[PDB]
């Protein structure tokens, strides 16, 4: 069975990095919707936490896989 | 607008008061899907029931006939179930239950009020206006007595106490 | 880029130019080909496509026959090899007696002449082909084998 | 908000005038039959809409209610299993002794002596055996008493009002508009999401809250009586934490990511449980959590009304390359405008599913007690290739409509479409050249075994003893597959099916599953498997894309999807229609799933279901005779037909006497279909003219002239007494052998 | 009662399946009664 | 319109209907409102022969919740009626008031529930120690 862990902050700064770096994407790759403050919606932000959560999770699956944590 | 007894919902469109006991109650829209004269006529046929059904608990523990042994209502069900009666209850109430089929289609047919039977041998009812509050009386005791009997039944079956019973206790 | 076009830049041929049917590979591995190419004789065009074919229909009636565990199994391939070439042969006589009409030019193969100058040279380079598959075959013991000589 | 909830109220009233009027929804059909050819082209095109109606509007409101009126038919068939289950079932007899006691839930009436029917099935009951599974379902369900299985015979029957309740609402109150129906994104994002995520993951719950608590329990041993109700589960956390030691610390590691904390309960264990010869419900309920949360997840790709998504229109028009001209480009317009295109890749689908769902049940058993019920396994084999052979040919049936009705040149110039006509000669030239070179190279092996075995020349033969034609990549699959658990697949305990491999696992001394080794004759068989479908490949396709024009007929669009011939001229044009390409087709895939079944049944007896002996030595019910028989036609007519009929002819007198009734009688349906099949409707209209003389000299002619049914109908009814026939002669072949021998 | 619905129960597939589902219903009835008549009893 | 502080950082409002919105900020309001009351109110007295979140669980045995939740239930089938017809179609200045106190109790119940989890004491116990 892959190694988990318990929440510390390590895994609250790999959730808060993954959903960040989903905004910056999102305000990227979104083809249809001041860098952030340019047509910025609820669904927008909602659908980039909602990426940044999935991703977040694989990542801190992943890096507890490994041991990198 | 609204509806009278619900102050904040609209009142139904099916209902217009034509039908005596209207308040307008109809949240679940049961009148915007199905014809009211036949859910009129389920209306006071439960009620009916229910009705002679709670005069029957009530006389059912006062009396019994000396031909049939002394028991509770709900035991009266299953010996009745098993000795025969239930099943003659069941077959006169079918057959009047047939004459009934055809009061409904006349009813759909439009020439007969949902509860009409035209069953005054009494002759209770002098006119129009005593007939009118009557009606609601009755729509009113069958929504009672359609309350009232499942609170028996189910009073019943959490404590093994009859109403009349369960009153005189606790 | 579009790399289906349509045949011979007519539209309502039946057929569609594409990169299987019209590359230059294609084009070349045709045109390098003994039937199609310019320059060959019918009967050295039929010495070339026979030795070919001689030469590999003795391996499968070798390697697969009923005589193929018994010691004359090369003999029995070269034979049934060696038949199957008459019988052939004998195919693409009747082919040309039928279809073609006699003309004077030979110097095609859809030509009664030219079609008897191919059955002719198919003729000898499958017995040859055959023959040289025999000779090869019996010489190296690895071909006599599957391949398993070296296991 | 583009995408909206559109109605028109009280579309059409709810009138008993109609029904009083049979052919009212088509102008041809309403004047009234002349001849008996009326009363046929009614049913035929009843649920034909698009041939009444233009507009595609009311043509999608009638396939909405269409479809809660069959979900309506189908929650009241649940219904009734359950039902059966709760009142004429040895149910509760078989939850305390699955591996004795025979499931049964039909018990016959005593009439005309068919009592005998009432078979002793085991726990004090007699009743018909039945062989779909249920049971077992109920058991992994975790249902343990009777009066669950009358609430949810209660519950499908509410569902089944609720169905054909929302069917007349939704024609006739509140029908959706075009608008609403074309929302492929909406739908698919619902779909996805709503009905097979939430589907997954409410099923998933239900498995970690109910299945697993009641199965432990059940393998522990204890009796389905002494067993905690569901809902005690629930409630009672410390109960549940005995069980799953993780339900002490709750969801707080769902939440904080801590996920191997529920590694009690969401295994990934693979392999079967060894009590019950099934999946591990923990692996069950880890799939279907992980299948939620991808089918949610899936659900977010297309836009609907807030501008994260896809365009499905840009995501098609955007895949075009050097070799396929405009690409992608109005495919979604057909998918969107054309209801035949829809059913014609969602039947290749479902039929495509219920094949892969045949081969994945039988050898990952995914129910308790299921693997070693022999007669279930068989069963649902068998009904998921019928289904899944079916569902395919009509995928094929409504490309043909699509292609005759729907398909229009104009919008589809230069496409995928239009380049797949206009190669279509190629498509079928090379579809035909396989199919002939794969009918030589698998059916011509077993020609040359059966003339080499008939002349005394065993060494000539393709089998083990002789020319070894061994599928050397299906047993390389099969070792990498062995391989798996800890190399590959790594926090695998066991592999993924031990068909591939491995152990032998046997319950109640009967084995549950087991490897399935692979031969010479195993490599014949599946190339008659490749074969016969390439050719039923061939027949469909050359009906899809010759269906509006050929060589032969050039104008076959303006004589339609369905008609008999273009006359005896050019030859013959008989049958040249794509619905005669789908006649010919469903005779070569019901060859094709026949071979399928039989392959099947003949490897599963002899290499794989069985007793378990002492020193674990399986003694299979035909006993490994499949590997030097089954590469002979010879050996599957003796050593499977003729050895496995046994039980069929021999039922008179017994419990499985109706399946000798029902072997005798698809034996003639069959036969009587060929009436139908050889001969032509000019012969039937003559002698009818002799009836109707016979008819006419008492005074006694009917008004409504009789007819020979058309050409069309002599063949959908010599096809479908075919099929009836065939597959009701394997099925009464199967069930009896199968509930006598296993 | 409605005369299209029972124009529609005097439809020729409604009356046969119910004609001969009494048909098959009086011969049940017929041979619970009085089964194994293979002959008219005399 | 009533409690309007310009305060929608996140624009939820343009994104889903304002009358929904309020509806929901409305009963939450007062379900928070009775909860707030009912905290504080358990630990000053008991009804006759009668903790935040373990007397719920206590209760359901009793039955005592399972009432509750049936007739509350019926009245949500008849607020459901409502909320559909709402979004298919002095007293001022109380009904600022009522959406100001509700939000008050929003969070004075999220910090009474969060006190329980904490320290495992009510409000007024949390006030007492
Ligand atoms: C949907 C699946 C399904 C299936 C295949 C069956 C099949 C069966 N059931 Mg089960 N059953 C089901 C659902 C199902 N049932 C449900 C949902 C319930 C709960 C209500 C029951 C409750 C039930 C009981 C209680 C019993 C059965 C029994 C039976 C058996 C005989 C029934 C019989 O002869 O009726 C024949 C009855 C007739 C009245 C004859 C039918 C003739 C008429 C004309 C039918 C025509 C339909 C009509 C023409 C359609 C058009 C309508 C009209 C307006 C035109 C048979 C094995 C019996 C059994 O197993 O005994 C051991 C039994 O006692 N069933
Ligand atoms: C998340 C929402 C959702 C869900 C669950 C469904 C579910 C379904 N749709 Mg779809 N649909 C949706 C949104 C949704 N739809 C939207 C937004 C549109 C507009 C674009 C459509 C348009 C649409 C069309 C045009 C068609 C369907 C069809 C179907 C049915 C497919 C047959 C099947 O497998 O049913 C069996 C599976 C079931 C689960 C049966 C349950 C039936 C109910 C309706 C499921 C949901 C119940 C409820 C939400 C659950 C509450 C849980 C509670 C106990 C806690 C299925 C009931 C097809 C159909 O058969 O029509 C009836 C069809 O033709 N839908
Ligand atoms: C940088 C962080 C990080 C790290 C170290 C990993 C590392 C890993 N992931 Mg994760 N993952 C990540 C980010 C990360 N992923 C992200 C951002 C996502 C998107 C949500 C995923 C989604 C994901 C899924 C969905 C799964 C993994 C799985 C795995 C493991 C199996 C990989 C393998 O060899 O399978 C080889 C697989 C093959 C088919 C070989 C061919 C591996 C340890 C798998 C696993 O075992 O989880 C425990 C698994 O199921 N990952
Ligand atoms: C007038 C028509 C009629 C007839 C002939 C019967 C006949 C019968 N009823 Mg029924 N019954 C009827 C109308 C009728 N009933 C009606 C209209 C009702 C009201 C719904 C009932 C309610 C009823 C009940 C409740 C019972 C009977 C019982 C009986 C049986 C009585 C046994 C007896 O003779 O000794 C009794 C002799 C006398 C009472 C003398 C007077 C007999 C089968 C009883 C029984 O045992 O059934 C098996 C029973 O318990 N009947
Ligand atoms: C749609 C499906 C579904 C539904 C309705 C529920 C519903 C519930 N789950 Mg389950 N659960 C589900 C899926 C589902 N779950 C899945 C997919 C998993 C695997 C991740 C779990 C794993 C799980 C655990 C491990 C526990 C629950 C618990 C609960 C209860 C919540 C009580 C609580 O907050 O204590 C949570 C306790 C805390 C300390 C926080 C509730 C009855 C709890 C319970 O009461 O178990 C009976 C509990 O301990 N669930
Ligand atoms: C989701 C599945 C689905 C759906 C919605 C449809 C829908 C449709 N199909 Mg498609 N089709 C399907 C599956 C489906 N079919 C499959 C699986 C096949 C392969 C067999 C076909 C083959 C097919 C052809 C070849 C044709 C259609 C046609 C039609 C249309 C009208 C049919 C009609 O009125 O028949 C009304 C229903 C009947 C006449 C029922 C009779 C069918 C059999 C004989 C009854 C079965 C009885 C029972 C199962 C076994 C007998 C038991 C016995 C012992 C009593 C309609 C658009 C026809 C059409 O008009 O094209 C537009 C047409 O030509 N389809
Ligand atoms: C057992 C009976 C039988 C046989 C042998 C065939 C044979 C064939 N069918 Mg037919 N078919 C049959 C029944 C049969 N069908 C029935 C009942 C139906 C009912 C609907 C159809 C409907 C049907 C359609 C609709 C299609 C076929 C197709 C085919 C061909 C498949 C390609 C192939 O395998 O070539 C290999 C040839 C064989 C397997 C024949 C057996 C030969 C064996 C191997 C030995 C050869 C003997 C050898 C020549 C001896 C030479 C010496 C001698 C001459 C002296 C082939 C010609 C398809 C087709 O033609 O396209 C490819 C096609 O599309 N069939
Ligand atoms: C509005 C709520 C409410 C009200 C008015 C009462 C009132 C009462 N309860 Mg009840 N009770 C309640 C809620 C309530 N309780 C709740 C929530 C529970 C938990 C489920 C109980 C459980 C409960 C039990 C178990 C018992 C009572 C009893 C009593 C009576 C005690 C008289 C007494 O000491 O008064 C003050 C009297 C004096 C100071 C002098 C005399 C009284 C009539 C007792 C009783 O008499 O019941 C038969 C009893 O045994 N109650
Ligand atoms: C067996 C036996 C005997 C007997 C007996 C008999 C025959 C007893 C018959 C009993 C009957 C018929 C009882 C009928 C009950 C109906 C009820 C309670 C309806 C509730 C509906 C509600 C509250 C509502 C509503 C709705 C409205 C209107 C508007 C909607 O939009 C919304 C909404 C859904 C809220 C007796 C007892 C004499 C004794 C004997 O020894 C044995
Ligand atoms: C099983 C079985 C038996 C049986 C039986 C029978 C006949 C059982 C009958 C059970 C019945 C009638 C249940 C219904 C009770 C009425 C309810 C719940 C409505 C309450 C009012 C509500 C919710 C709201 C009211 C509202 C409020 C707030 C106040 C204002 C009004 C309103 C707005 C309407 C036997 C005896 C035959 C024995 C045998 O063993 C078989
Ligand atoms: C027998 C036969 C007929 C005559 C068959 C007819 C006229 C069918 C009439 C049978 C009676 C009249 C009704 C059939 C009823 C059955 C007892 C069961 C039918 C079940 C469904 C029809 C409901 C054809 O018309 C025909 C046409 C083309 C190719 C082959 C044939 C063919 O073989």
């Amino acid at each position: 069975v892959p190694q988990t862990v318990a929440w510390s902050a390590k895994t609250g700064a790999v959730m808060v990095l993954s959903n960040i770096l989903c905004i910056v994407a999102g305000r990227y790759v979104i083809q249809v919707k001041s860098g952030s403050f340019a047509g910025f919606g609820l669904p927008e932000l909602l659908a980039s936490t909602s990426l940044g959560h999935i991703v977040g999770s694989g990542a801190i699956l992943g890096l507890s896989y490994v041991g990198v944590l | 607008d609204f509806s009278a007894a619900v102050p904040f919902l609209k009142r139904p469109s099916n209902l217009d008061g034509a039908y005596i006991g209207d308040v307008g109650f109809d949240p679940l829209g049961f009148s915007d899907v199905f014809d009211l004269r036949v859910l009129r006529e389920a209306e006071l046929k439960h009620g009916r029931f229910a009705m002679l059904a709670v005069l029957g608990f009530i006389v059912q523990e006062l009396y019994t006939f000396p031909f049939f042994p002394k028991m509770a209502p709900v035991d009266a069900h299953d010996y009745f179930v098993k000795q025969g009666g239930g099943s003659q209850i069941i077959f006169w109430i079918s057959f009047v239950e047939l004459f009934g089929v055809v009061a409904l289609f006349e009813t759909l047919q439009g020439k007969r009020e949902p509860g009409d039977f035209a069953f005054d041998p009494l002759g209770l009812a002098k006119d129009e206006a005593t007939l009118e509050r009557y009606r609601l009386a009755e729509v009113k005791h069958a929504r009672l007595a359609m309350i009232a009997i499942g609170g028996f039944i189910h009073q019943y079956w959490v404590t093994k106490q009859t109403v009349l019973e369960q009153l005189g206790n606790f | 880029s579009q790399f289906i076009k349509p045949y011979n830049d007519d539209p309502f041929v039946g057929n569609l130019a594409t990169p299987v049917s019209t590359s230059s590979f294609t084009k070349s591995l045709l045109s390098n080909l003994p039937a199609y190419r310019a320059g060959l004789s019918p009967l050295l065009r039929g010495v070339e496509i026979g030795l070919t074919h001689g030469y590999f229909l003795v391996g499968p009636f070798y390697k697969l026959g009923p005589l193929r565990n018994s010691d004359v199994a090369l003999l029995s391939g070269f034979f049934s090899a060696l038949g199957l070439i008459v019988i052939l042969v004998a195919c693409l006589t009747i082919y040309g007696v039928v279809s073609f009409e006699e003309t004077e030019a030979k110097d095609q193969l859809q030509t009664a002449k030219g079609w008897r100058q191919f059955t002719s040279g198919w003729l000898v380079g499958s017995v040859g082909g055959a023959s040289f598959a025999y000779i090869l075959i019996s010489n190296i013991p690895f071909l006599q084998t599957a391949g398993m000589s070296m296991l | 908000k583009k995408v909206s909830i559109t109605v028109d109220r009280d579309p059409v009233a709810t009138s008993f005038e109609k029904w009083a009027q049979p052919g009212h929804f088509s102008r041809t059909l309403a004047k009234g039959p002349k001849t008996t050819t009326w009363i046929w082209n009614l049913h035929a095109d009843v649920h034909d809409f698009d041939s009444h109606t233009n507009s595609l509007e009311d043509i999608s409101r009638k396939i909405f209610s269409a479809h809660f009126g069959q979900l309506s038919i189908i929650f009241l068939w649940l219904s009734g299993m359950y039902f059966h289950g709760a009142r004429f079932s040895n149910y509760s007899a078989w939850l305390s002794n699955p591996t004795a006691v025979k499931p049964s839930a039909q018990v016959v009436w005593p009439i005309v002596g068919q009592e005998v029917l009432n078979g002793d099935v085991g726990g004090g009951f007699q009743g018909v055996q039945v062989t779909s599974g249920f049971f077992q379902i109920w058991r992994s369900s975790g249902i343990t008493s009777e009066v669950e299985l009358y609430w949810c015979a209660l519950a499908g029957l509410i569902m089944s009002g609720l169905m054909i309740f929302a069917g007349w609402f939704h024609y006739h109150k509140a029908a959706p508009k075009l608008e609403w129906f074309q929302n492929a994104e909406s739908m698919l994002n619902h779909h996805l999401s709503g009905l097979l995520g939430l589907g997954c993951l409410s099923w998933a719950g239900h498995q970690i809250h109910v299945s697993l608590p009641v199965n432990k329990l059940l393998d522990a041993g204890v009796a389905p009586q002494e067993i905690p109700l569901p809902h005690e589960f629930l409630v009672n956390r410390d109960l549940m934490a005995q069980l799953y030691p993780s339900f002490s610390k709750g969801l707080v590691p769902f939440f904080t990511l801590n996920w191997s904390e529920y590694s009690d309960f969401l295994t990934f264990k693979g392999g079967l449980n060894p009590v019950t010869g099934g999946l591990w419900l923990s692996d069950t309920a880890h799939h279907h959590l992980a299948l939620a949360v991808l089918f949610i997840v899936a659900g977010h790709m297309y836009r609907t009304n807030w501008g994260i998504g896809h365009s499905m229109k840009e995501i098609l028009e955007a895949h075009k390359g050097p070799f396929t001209g405009e690409g992608h480009k109005g495919l979604y317009e057909i998918l969107t405008t054309s209801w035949h295109a829809q059913l014609a890749i969602n039947l290749a689908m479902l039929g495509s599913v219920s094949i892969i769902v045949a081969h994945h049940m039988y050898a990952m058993p995914p129910y308790p007690y299921i693997a070693t019920d022999y007669p279930t396994q068989l069963s649902i084999f068998t009904h998921h290739m019928w289904i899944g052979g079916f569902c395919v040919c009509g995928g094929a049936a409504h490309a043909g409509i699509f292609m005759v009705r729907d398909y229009n040149p104009a919008q589809n110039y230069n496409n995928l479409l239009d380049r797949v006509i206009r190669h279509r000669d190629a498509i079928i030239s090379h579809l035909n050249w396989i199919c002939i070179f794969l009918g030589f190279h698998s059916f011509g092996l077993y020609i040359h075994n059966d003339t080499m075995r008939a002349l005394g020349r065993t060494q000539d033969m393709f089998s083990d003893t002789a020319i070894q034609l061994k599928p050397v990549f299906a047993q390389w699959v099969q070792s990498i597959h062995t391989l798996a658990p800890g190399n590959t697949t790594p926090n695998a305990l066991a592999t993924a099916s031990y068909a591939f491999g491995g152990d032998v696992v046997a319950v109640g001394n009967k084995v549950a599953m087991m490897p399935i080794s692979l031969g010479t004759a195993d490599f014949m068989v599946h190339h008659i498997h490749a074969f016969t479908i390439h050719v039923t490949v061939l027949i469909l396709l050359k009906g899809v894309l010759f269906s509006r024009n050929s060589r032969l007929i050039p104008d076959k669009a303006n004589l339609g999807f369905r008609f008999p011939c273009d006359g005896p001229g050019r030859g013959g044009t008989c049958q040249s229609s794509a619905w005669d390409s789908v006649f010919l087709g469903l005779f070569w895939m019901y060859n094709c799933i026949s071979v399928v079944i039989f392959h099947f049944s003949w490897k599963m007896q002899s290499d794989v279901w069985g007793t378990v002996q002492s020193d674990g030595t399986v003694t299979h019910i035909t006993g490994g005779n499949f590997a030097q028989s089954a590469i002979t036609i010879n050996g599957w007519l003796r050593d499977f037909l003729w050895a496995q009929a046994s039980q069929v002819i021999q039922s008179y007198g017994s419990a499985l006497s109706a399946y000798g009734l029902i072997f005798l009688g698809a034996h003639f349906i069959w036969a009587f279909s060929l009436m139908f099949l050889f001969s032509g409707r000019g012969y039937w209209q003559e002698l009818i003219e002799s009836i109707v003389w016979a008819h006419n000299k008492l005074n006694v002619a009917p008004a409504i002239q009789p007819r020979a049914l058309s050409i069309t109908q002599g063949r959908a009814v010599g096809l479908a007494h075919y099929l009836l026939g065939g597959i009701g002669t394997t099925w009464a072949f199967f069930l009896a052998r199968i509930i006598s021998v296993g | 009662m409605d005369s299209n619905f029972l124009k529609y129960l005097s439809t020729a597939p409604v009356l046969f399946t119910v004609w001969l589902s009494f048909t098959a219903s009086f011969i049940i009835e017929a041979n619970r009664f009085f089964p194994d008549m293979l002959y008219f009893p005399m | 319109v009533p409690g309007d502080a310009g305060f929608d950082p996140l624009t939820i409002s343009a994104w889903l209907d304002s009358r929904w919105l309020r509806e929901a900020e409305i009963k939450h309001c007062r379900v928070a409102m009775l909860a707030a009351a009912g905290c504080i109110a358990q630990d000053i007295f008991q009804f006759p022969g009668a903790k935040m979140t373990a007397l719920h669980d206590a209760a359901v045995k009793a039955g005592s919740m399972g009432q509750m939740l049936f007739w509350i239930g019926f009245v949500e089938a008849i607020s459901t009626a409502a909320t559909i017809q709402m979004l298919q179609g002095g007293r001022a200045r109380m009904e600022l008031s009522e959406i100001k106190n509700g939000r008050l109790a929003m969070i004075g119940f999220s910090g009474m529930v969060h006190h329980y989890f904490i320290t495992g004491k009510g409000p007024i116990e949390l006030l007492t120690s």
